[PDB]
RNA sequence: GGGUUUUUCCUUCGAAACACGAAGGUUUUUAUCCCUGCC
RNA sequence: GGCAAAAAAAAA
């Protein structure tokens, strides 16, 4: 007889000043013994609402919760950039206790074009027989943006790893790391190392590069 | 002023055992319910145990009964979690939480530790080799330009990078570690500044991998001529 | 029907989900208790 | 009308 919490949705995205609503439905009765948390990436969670609807001492007024039988909503009257987080609902009606799968609220802001960078693999790393040229996209929006690697105009595939920060808490911009990993052979073998990115701050795709030796 | 500080996690091998502890400061653990809540990497939170006051009664998630066991020491104002028969499924960040005061917040959890990461793996630890990423120019450098440290090949998470020992925070971006086919982690930390102050200031990153027990500071420079 | 004597469920509170405590509540079961004498 | 009686245990 374990109670299960069903949060909706898994993710959502609204502009600043938009109104956003999360809901959790309970398998069975939990009274108003429901709490809601905010979790920003990596840090611990924070209490927003206790007792299904009461507002915890210190939280902004724009967060509220209500209960309709077994239907719990959590509503953020005005979205603000500080509010990109992941929200969880918790029932503490009986043991064991149950959370939701979690709702990840992203934020909508105007398109911001990445400033692109390329780095030659430091030769201390060529001291070790491996190559790590690496490409960078700083402070941009939206998240979806595509990097292509070229080597002597030869398009490359299946050898590069991308990593992207969480959305910024102030201006809600993203940042991405494309790292191409290769050997010491293939680095001093070819000459030019192109990195082209296609994004919506770009009329045409932008490419940055260098040559080997001439650094 | 209230604060919970968990510790004791790390890398442990399957079948192995750990003990976490939770050091309370700011309030006495005997008068609230203390719970442990774990969170898998990138997945959601999961209640694990709790002990309620005065009675000292405990309760456990179905996931961990038989294996896990929560105790409290009211003198050391510490709550503990002994973990036996550890399995790969148990790899997570572990939080201890205080249940707030009944009038002040019902059954809500009002203060949380910052969490201690437990890695269940057969692998053995390796510290990173860290390589600088230099701002590359073949002409004059009067703009804003970026630079950073590459942190390659280590296990397990986490590493902690700090530019100039915490002096540099504006425009710093430490990327999440991605896991290479090698089975080791590797990430990049970047910081932006106007190059107008490049030649006068120094750019060292403070990397630190306590699993491997490594602390390295590389010193980021420009390239050829 | 009205009770006596024991139980429980619930409610508010005690730093308090259970356990312990305080102050309260209005119901109902057992033909498995009493409804008897006196001006 | 005025008194006096009597009396075991369960459940929400």
């Amino acid at each position: 007889s374990d109670i299960q919490m069903t949060q909706s949705p898994s993710s959502l995205s609204a502009s600043v000043g938009d109104r956003v609503t999360i809901t959790c439905r309970a398998s069975q009765s939990v009274s108003s013994a429901v709490a809601w948390y905010q979790q920003k990436p990596g840090k611990a969670p924070k209490l927003l609402i206790y007792s299904a609807s009461s507002l915890y001492s210190g939280v902004p007024s724009r967060f509220s919760g209500s209960r309709s039988g077994t239907d719990f909503t959590l509503t953020i009257s005005s979205l603000q950039p500080e509010d990109f987080a992941t929200y969880y609902c918790q029932q503490s009606y009986s043991f064991p206790s149950t959370f939701g799968q979690g709702t990840k609220v992203e934020i909508k802001r105007t398109v911001a074009a990445p400033s692109v960078f390329i780095f030659p693999p430091s030769d201390e790393q060529l001291k070790s027989g491996t190559a790590s040229v690496v490409c960078l996209l700083n402070n941009f929006y939206p998240r979806e943006a595509k990097v292509q690697w070229k080597v002597d105009n030869a398009l490359q595939s299946g050898n590069s790893q991308e990593s992207v920060t969480e959305q910024d808490s102030k201006d809600s911009t993203y940042s991405l790391s494309s790292t191409l990993t290769l050997s010491k052979a293939d680095y001093e073998k070819h000459k030019v190392y192109a990195c082209e990115v296609t994004h919506q701050g770009l009329s045409s795709p932008v490419t940055k590069s260098f040559n080997r030796g001439e650094c | 002023e209230v604060q919970l500080v968990e510790s004791g996690g790390g890398l442990v091998q399957p079948g192995g055992s750990l003990r976490l502890s939770c050091a309370a400061s700011g309030f006495y653990i005997s008068y609230s319910s203390i719970h442990w809540v774990r969170q898998a990497p990138g997945k959601g939170l999961e209640w694990v145990a709790s002990i309620s006051p005065y009675s000292g009664s405990t309760y456990y998630a179905d996931s961990v009964k038989g294996r896990f066991t929560i105790s409290a020491d009211t003198s050391k104002n510490t709550a503990y979690l002994q973990m036996n028969s550890l399995r790969a499924e148990d790899t997570a960040v572990y939080y201890c939480a205080r249940q707030g005061y009944r009038r002040r917040s019902g059954r809500g959890f009002d203060y949380w530790g910052q969490g201690t990461l437990v890695t269940v793996s057969s692998a053995s630890t390796k510290g990173p080799s860290v390589f600088p990423l230099a701002p590359s120019s073949k002409s004059t450098s009067g703009g804003t330009a970026a630079l950073g440290c590459l942190v390659k090949d280590y296990f397990p998470e986490p590493v902690t990078v700090s530019w100039n020992s915490g002096a540099l925070t504006s425009g710093v971006h430490t990327f999440p570690a991605v896991l290479q086919s090698s089975g080791l982690y590797s990430l990049s930390s970047v910081v932006t500044v106007p190059s107008s102050s490049l030649g006068t200031q120094t750019y060292i990153c403070n990397v630190n991998h306590k699993p491997s027990n490594t602390k390295v500071d590389k010193k980021v420079e420009p390239k050829s001529c």
